[PDB]
RNA sequence: CGUGGAGGUCAGUGACGAAGCCUAGACCGUAAGGUCGGGUCGAACGGCCUCUAGUGCAGAUCUUGGUG
RNA sequence: GUUCCUGCCGAAGUAGAGUUAAGGUGCCGGAAUACACGCUCAUCAGA
RNA sequence: AAAUUGUUGAAAGGGAAGGGCAUUUGAUCAGACAUGGUGU
């Protein structure tokens, strides 16, 4: 294995196509999600890059902003969240 | 009564309704071959009416043409050939006429096999068939020539 | 729904994506009014100009170094 | 957490199970439903009967499919995709008969419906509305239960073997030294 | 913003194609719209300053022709 | 009957970020199928 | 002259023609730094 990231699901838009809601595995609380803020998101061949902005709700869903908005057909699509830029 | 209503809608004002009725009648014949004679009789009952109207008889002749015949249905074929000739004499006695004659010739060509009619019946119309061969619509002349060839072969005329 | 809040910024208003304000031109004399304002303005030949005049306007515009918004119009299609 | 999740239909409510499954499908998870004939609905038998009628597909699986499609925006591209992700079956057809099947606690009738409140079994409703296959499925289910009893005996033997193996690993040193040191 | 009327003006535009109409094309304006390209059109007309007229729809009684 | 588009004054606006009222947190739909009490399932249950 | 009707020809389709959505496979078009200077 060579995985240095966690593959997460893209849920939906903020309801605003600019903001996207990302569900990340093993994150039940906003406190757990606070770690992932600022990390780079990559939807994968072509790749679109973005970043995690802030938490969303009590379930651990987070907000995300990409350089170009997702096409809205990727709700439930697999998305990667890397560890850099690390704050630890 | 259901068949009466359905075949009555052949003479509907709207061409779409007439086409739908013709399609459904042909489907009904295929589903139940045994009612083919009854359906043909019902269609004949409208096409030969004094107030038939060109639309109704035209679609009825189309429906009769698109019927299927088997080598044991001589009575049905003998019905159809006589019906076509009666209609042909009815309307002969132009562009609208050309299409109806095209369809009637198609029907007579379709039913001339399977039809055990004396050759003398066709001989009455033979000259008339030649009158079609020089007609304005060549599509009628093709079928007229087909009928002429079939009658000449079976009757063994000089040709 | 249209309303004033949608109004565009003045510095960017009336600007093509090339960055040149479009100015209608009828003849060579009107072209020459845009001699130095090549950065700010680009010429646009009028619809009613004949083909013989358009080539002259294009030649003079190239000499002056003024961008034409619609060249190859009525000399080529689309 | 798995590529595919097999959910048993027994003892579940159509609305809650359908909502949960629809939510999972919209997130991309693939789910297949089996043994939907024995699904449950709250209320009395007549009321569900007339509800399915004033709708009037007779099979229980199709009723569940309608209930789930009511959640998803099927007319959109996304809703259609969620719908092909789904699978529904009456009884367990192959190959899922050889795979263990999870339970959704949120839709369980035992945990949700209060004792002494009338409910309705979807199989009886489907048979009453004109689904003439409840009989064949029952015999297949009985055969499946016999096979499952055999599998349970095999699993008990496997658990005994696992206990013996765990005992064997206990008298090895390296694990004991590792646990004391860390982890 | 758009529609005509008149005066003045652009040494305006025009068979190397004027006016009119269309244009799920490009640019501009928040918008009414404007400019260009193309199509259509086939002989003249437009821009601009002034004064003067002057912006698109709804529905009813029904009427007429025509078709059942 | 209505009265091209935009703006303005007045009885009795556009975009980004954050906060918040009214509301809401089963899914469509963004939010706890969270907690804690008292109740009620009625042939008029109750939205 | 419109509006309307009929014959003939071409094409698509199915009992209606018909659309929207998804996937599939393809075909075809546009896609600068003409980067200012120095060095062997
Ligand atoms: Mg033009
Ligand atoms: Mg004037
Ligand atoms: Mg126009
Ligand atoms: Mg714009
Ligand atoms: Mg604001
Ligand atoms: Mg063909």
């Amino acid at each position: 294995s060579h995985r240095l990231y966690v593959k997460g699901k893209h849920l939906s838009y903020q309801r605003n196509p600019n903001v996207s809601l990302i569900k990340i595995e093993g994150v039940a609380t906003p406190q757990d999600a606070q770690f992932y803020l600022g990390k780079r998101i990559a939807y994968v061949i072509r790749v679109m890059w973005g970043k995690v902005t802030r938490t969303h709700g009590n379930s651990g869903v987070v907000r995300a902003t990409f350089r170009n908005n997702l096409p809205a057909k990727t709700f439930g699509a697999s998305v990667r969240i890397f560890l850099y830029p690390s704050n630890i | 009564n259901l068949l009466r209503l359905g075949v009555n809608k052949i003479g509907d004002i709207d061409s779409k309704v007439s086409s739908k009725a013709s399609y459904l009648l042909l489907k009904l014949e295929q589903a139940h071959p045994n009612m083919k004679s009854i359906v043909i009789d019902a269609i004949v009952d409208i096409a030969l009416r004094p107030n038939a109207d060109y639309h109704t008889t035209y679609y009825s002749v189309i429906t009769l043409n698109q019927t299927i015949l088997k080598r044991s249905e001589d009575s049905v074929a003998n019905k159809l050939v006589k019906t076509y000739f009666t209609l042909f004499e009815k309307f002969l006695i132009d562009e609208k006429n050309s299409k109806l004659f095209s369809a009637l010739l198609t029907g007579i060509n379709r039913a001339f096999p399977f039809a055990q009619i004396p050759a003398s019946v066709y001989e009455v119309h033979m000259e008339t068939l030649f009158k079609i061969t020089h007609s304005s619509n060549f599509n009628t002349s093709i079928q007229a020539l087909v009928l002429i060839n079939q009658v000449t072969v079976k009757a063994k005329l000089n040709s | 729904q249209p309303k004033i809040g949608y109004g565009s910024n003045k510095k960017t208003k009336f600007l093509s994506p090339s960055g040149h304000k479009t100015f209608l031109v009828a003849n060579v004399k009107d072209l020459e009014t845009l001699t130095m304002h090549t950065k700010t303005y680009a010429a646009e030949i009028a619809h009613n100009i004949s083909a013989k005049n358009r080539v002259v306007i294009l030649a003079r515009a190239k000499a002056l170094g003024i961008k034409v918004t619609n060249p190859k119009g009525r000399l080529a299609l689309e | 957490v798995e590529p595919v999740v097999v959910i048993d239909g027994k003892g579940h409510l159509v609305g809650r199970l359908a909502s949960v499954v629809a939510k999972q499908l919209l997130n991309g998870q693939k789910i297949v439903v089996v043994r939907a004939e024995e699904l449950n609905i709250s209320g009395e038998f007549f009321r569900n009967k007339l509800k399915y009628h004033d709708f009037l597909f007779r099979a229980p699986s199709r009723i569940f499919y309608k209930a789930l499609r009511g959640m998803v925006s099927h007319k959109t591209a996304r809703g259609k995709a969620a719908l092909e992700r789904l699978k529904v079956f009456e009884g367990i057809p192959p190959p899922y008969d050889k795979k263990k099947r999870v339970v959704v606690p949120q839709a369980l009738r035992v945990l949700r419906l209060k004792p002494g409140r009338k409910y309705t079994t979807l199989g009886k409703l489907s048979t009453s509305v004109g689904w003439k296959y409840e009989d064949v499925v029952a015999k297949l289910e009985a055969k499946r239960k016999v096979s499952s009893a055999e599998y349970y005996a095999k699993k008990r033997a496997f658990t005994k073997k696992v206990a013996s193996a765990n005992a064997t690993a206990a008298e090895s040193d390296v694990a004991k030294q590792l646990a004391a040191l860390g982890y």
